[PDB]
């Protein structure tokens, strides 16, 4: 359960409005970019204000470039006091099976590898904002790899 | 020829258990226990003024 | 002749949520 699971526990603060707290109950299958593998973290280290540099929050093509400096993890259950995510690299669960959620506009298949991409699509950049805390959660998009290479390819060619 | 070594004895220390009540500072508290807190999300306190 | 009123603590808890997953409506008070 250290090797099988790994319960990295994102703590939830005290002051969150019940419309904002119940907005996190629809954050089940997500991707959270943990900077380290600490067993106790805060939302500020998860939210986009951790991602921002000095004065500069980068664009979507740069938003890839510190995902791979971090540790993607998937939310397992949203308790009222905490949010638990197992890191992908260490160990998945007891049985080793976690559930995601298609925030894609794209249907998946069995057996295909799934790459996660920043919210690049139109009508899609939906960041669950904490109004009670002034925090945004830029949830990436799980995509099929025959798309997720082309979508990077269109962005690199655009620059 | 005869020689030896020795221990001239061991010394331990005693932790001092400190009850918060023993402190004079408990005057500022009023110490009451939730048998259950962790469940609580947002509690309020309400009293007439 | 002083009047004493008991302090009132208002808090709400959802203990069963820990036992099981729940998706309560935001407006309603569990």
């Amino acid at each position: 359960m250290i090797t099988d699971c790994f319960e990295a526990d994102i703590a939830i603060p005290s002051g969150i409005s019940r419309p904002d707290a119940a907005a996190l109950q629809r954050c089940e299958g997500r991707v959270v970019f943990l900077p380290t593998i600490r067993r106790q973290l805060a939302l500020a280290d998860v939210a986009h204000e951790s991602f921002v540099s000095g004065g500069v929050s980068p664009d979507t093509l740069g938003l890839l470039l510190a995902y791979r400096r971090r540790f993607p993890a998937v939310i397992t259950r949203v308790l009222p006091t905490r949010i638990v995510a197992c890191p992908v690299d260490l160990g998945l669960t007891h049985a080793g099976t976690v559930n995601l959620r298609n925030t894609s506009p794209v249907d998946l298949c069995n057996g295909d590898p799934v790459s996660l991409v920043p919210p690049v699509f139109e009508g899609q950049a939906t960041d669950v904002r904490l109004e009670s805390l002034d925090l945004t959660l830029r949830f990436p998009v799980p995509l099929p790899t025959p798309l997720a290479r082309e979508i990077v390819a269109r962005l690199v060619a655009r620059g | 020829d005869v020689e030896f070594d020795a221990l001239l004895g061991s010394y331990c220390n005693t932790l001092s258990l400190v009850r918060f009540l023993e402190l004079g500072l408990s005057v500022a508290c009023v110490c009451t226990k939730f048998p259950e807190l962790a469940y609580m999300n947002e509690g309020r306190v309400q009293f007439e003024v | 002749g002083s009047i004493l009123s008991t302090i009132e603590v208002a808090s709400h808890r959802r203990l069963f949520d820990f036992f099981a997953r729940v998706r309560s409506d935001e407006n309603s008070l569990y």
